[PDB]
């Protein structure tokens, strides 16, 4: 408990806040909120607000239902931007039934089941610690994005360098004026491509922080006039955008993956959660990568994984095991893009985890021969196995798994499945220029 | 149902 | 034989033609020749030209091969848009090996080779008719096509109407002026899509037709400031173009499909050939449809097929008996589209055919239930199945099938699946601005 | 008020705002819920804890004097041509005469929320209705009910969009109006919707919306003009 | 071999 | 009476 009703109050009071996004998250992802003035926080603070649902479900919403809005008081962050008219301040709700109960289709309400399911198990906490990568472009004269990035920079390179712009160094700035705990920032491989690292926190914490971070760096990119995007593959031919994800488990003791004694200094409980990550891979992997561009990212050559295996150092593994031991022991996946729910992959991820554990999973032996050397059917021999290449493959593979069913519970996986799949009906039937541009002329 | 569509 | 050398000579000579052009069709379909002097008849009809025959293969080719280029006397056909500085004429070669044996990998041989097995197991002749569908655009100020059609006309509607225009009027005439047996031309559903149809010849001479019809379209269109199409799809949420197929069998007596004491009038031979054709359609879905656009033409609601049925009378069923008997008994396959390659489409249909008689499979019962009104899966519980929705499983499906492989040699089998796994694959790992309008301000 | 600050600060930011029920075609329309609760001394009349739904016979009454006259103030409520163009299936706006707790547009909800709270909710109300001539309608309707004690229709949870006009038309459910001529007449019709208006009110609402009726009738629109200027 | 890409 | 006329 960090903040009370009454330090809400006294914040709300001595700042001067005349309106309040009271915040969630749907499961497409997609950040909505209802707004109400100041002068309403007390009933928000009564967890007596009403709104309508099925907005949750987002568009394949059918019926009106009414919902709370518990909010959470540890979010409460007052924006910066908001000029001398009454300030705005938001905090993420939590969704309630009308008969009190938390809602089954709200992605944080279902990872606390799944959290709770863990403490179950014998854990304390899941840190968390994501590698979010967004790109820049130029706005054009109407403010419209252009596909011109912002700058022709490297890999840590120090491109944008001094005297003005540097949109990278203000975003950090004003991150850690707003209270966010930034470990590191640099310039990704891809030109116009940043990376802005954070301090590991809990499951909750990390997820509502991901989604505060892309607010914040849409806002202050536009401020600057320019777009930052957190799409998987903006463009063909260059590297794509990652959220790479460090978990580590702990318990009364302290980290639940370390041990001395053991090979690679990592406990029995780290190999469990290894086997069970690398079995349900194919399964979470729709709901991991959501969209029908990530799977444009997941391709050879550009150092996102594209088969199921884990290494301590290979050239884009499934799962990679920083060598940082102690207290920093974590399992860092790579398949993970910023377009993801974080919720939503954090349950399926801590729910195979711990599938992984109770069944005592033997993982496989690390790969480092540089499996791109073989063909698909001369790695196909061993335990190596591809991803699904495209958003369908893996609704068929979510379709077919039932752990992950149960870490996403019912009403979301529904909800989850009905709308990739009108996306993949879309995408399907759509004549894109390619077409056209292959065979107008030849045909 | 089918904004999208 | 419908000509002979000395024929030919004395065409060449009265018509005072100084350029031939040696044609022929590669595995993709596309119609590729080799141009030769006037003075080098002679030799052209003595089967002693040599040329490449690695481009038979298309862009796959890897080692140059020598081959010949035996033309066909009854293929003889002067252009009539020539100028008077020489005229151009042209001749339908067959591709021969240098020891004295046809090339396994040209369509054509390919196909004389299935109407030889045909042949051995009894009848004498394959008589098709196509029914090919047209989209004609407006050219730029650079002569470049548009997306801009020529006219907003309907289904057998008088849009283009008298006073000039009507590239139609245009096309069919200058058709019939060079030795074209067209039965009718109609407006299509689209607007700006056309249909020419032609009389029921060998399949040989059909492909042949087929190939020349395009080539001549295509000329007098751009004559006219217009692009003729042949893609399936040019347009999304607008009717697609096909090339349904009608096809007969004839034998000694007479056609081998008419008994007036069978069922629906139809002998045991045609109800043998149409559970062929239905058996192995998922097989030669592939080659019926080759090209990615072809398979957006497959999507229910626009009269194109989806399901694995056959009909007298219903909406979009994949084979159709037109009500015409005795010896106009045919059987019309309707998936098939201009972009495929006639003379690989024939002999896949013969070889089903052919092996359905030899089998002497039981056909399902014709549905005229209108099945689009159940779901999948309320059909599927029937013999109802879907064709492949992408090319690549219809890839797979050719594949596992081996009657359709025998039908089209161990060459062509090879180096069609290599050219169509790398379209796949271009086309899987493009961006294209759908997803850059989906998911770009989105995520 | 709202309208008026409303449309003077959207004019103030270079915006203009609208009101309309249905701006654009294809698109969702703008409607005016209205969420109504009757009080006594006591305190709710539509609460009652001991009755089915937490629901008392007052609120029920009310729900059988509302659903009965719809089709007579539903001229009142969508006093505009435009607004017959939202109460289309589809968008959410109400089509049939059904109540339901939770359904895709029933004309009448009952939100969730019970105690001092409990309400009920009229969906096809529009901004462009006069507020006053609506709930005095509104009330005329529900009081009418009350008296005469009439009892509501089973509610409806089945998705009545899933069958034909005839295939529910069986049950008790009916369809809204399509028009504002047959909204007038329903006017025209029912006699308790002319007391709850007036003589005066009545009379001359119905001159000005025969007016208007005539008017949007003999109008050639360009729509006409795409459809037919060209074939024929 | 492959142009097309 | 009649000025929309
Ligand atoms: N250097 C890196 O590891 C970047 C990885 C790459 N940007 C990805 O999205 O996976
Ligand atoms: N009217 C028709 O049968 C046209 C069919 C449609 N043009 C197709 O390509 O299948
Ligand atoms: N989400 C909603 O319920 C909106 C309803 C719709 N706008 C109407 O006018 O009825
Ligand atoms: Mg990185
Ligand atoms: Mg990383
Ligand atoms: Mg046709
Ligand atoms: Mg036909
Ligand atoms: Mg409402």
């Amino acid at each position: 408990a960090k903040y009370t009703k009454e330090d809400i109050f006294r914040f709300a009071d001595e700042q001067n806040v005349k309106f309040i996004r009271l915040q969630f998250t749907d499961i497409l992802g997609i950040i909505k909120n209802v707004e109400i003035p100041v002068s309403q926080l007390k009933k928000a603070l009564d967890n007596k607000i009403m709104f309508d649902g099925s907005s949750i479900e987002g568009f394949v919403r059918i019926e009106e239902s009414d919902m709370y809005l518990f909010p959470d008081l540890d979010t409460w962050v007052v924006f910066p931007w908001t000029a001398e008219k009454g300030k705005v301040a938001r905090m993420i709700c939590d969704i309630y039934n009308p008969d009190m109960t938390p809602f089954a289709g709200d992605p944080r309400a279902n990872l606390k089941r799944v959290l709770k399911e863990m403490e179950e198990l014998g854990f304390t906490e899941f840190n968390l610690g994501p590698e979010p990568e967004f790109f820049l472009f130029k706005l054009d004269e109407n403010r419209r994005p252009t596909l011109e990035l912002n700058d022709s920079g490297g890999y840590f390179d120090l491109a944008p360098t001094d005297l003005g712009e540097n949109c990278r160094r203000d975003i950090v700035l004003e991150l850690e004026e707003m209270g966010f705990e930034i470990e590191a920032s640099h310039h990704e491989v891809a030109p116009g491509q940043h990376e802005i690292d954070f301090k590991y926190e809990d499951a909750i914490t990390a997820c509502d922080s991901i989604q505060t971070f892309k607010l914040v760096v849409k806002t202050i990119a536009r401020k600057h006039g320019l777009h930052a995007t957190f799409m998987p593959k903006p463009l063909f031919g260059v590297n794509g955008s990652g959220m790479h994800f460090n978990m580590s488990l702990f318990n009364e003791k302290g980290n639940a993956f370390f041990d001395e004694s053991g090979e690679l200094e990592l406990s029995q409980t780290a190999y469990h959660f290894l086997a069970g990550m690398l079995k349900h891979a194919r399964g979470y992997t729709a709901v991991t990568n959501p969209t029908i561009n990530s799977f444009k990212r997941l391709v050879p050559g550009y150092e996102a994984p594209c088969y199921i295996a884990w290494s301590g150092k290979n050239r884009s593994p499934l799962v990679r095991v920083p060598s940082s031991r102690g207290l920093s022991t974590r399992l860092e996946l790579r398949s993970v893009d910023p377009s993801a729910n974080p919720y939503l992959a954090m349950a399926v991820l801590l729910k195979a985890g711990l599938s992984g554990i109770k069944d005592e999973l033997t993982p496989p032996a690390p790969v480092d021969r540089n499996i791109y050397g073989m063909n698909e059917e001369e790695r196909e021999a061993t335990g190596i196995y591809d991803l699904p290449e495209s958003l369908g493959h893996a609704l068929i593979e979510l379709e077919k798994n039932e752990i992950i069913k149960d870490g996403l519970g019912e009403h979301i996986f529904e909800h989850f499945i009905e709308a990739k799949t009108i996306e993949c009906d879309m995408f399907r039937t759509a004549v894109h220029p390619w077409e056209r541009e292959q065979y107008l002329e030849i045909y | 149902q089918l904004p999208r569509f």
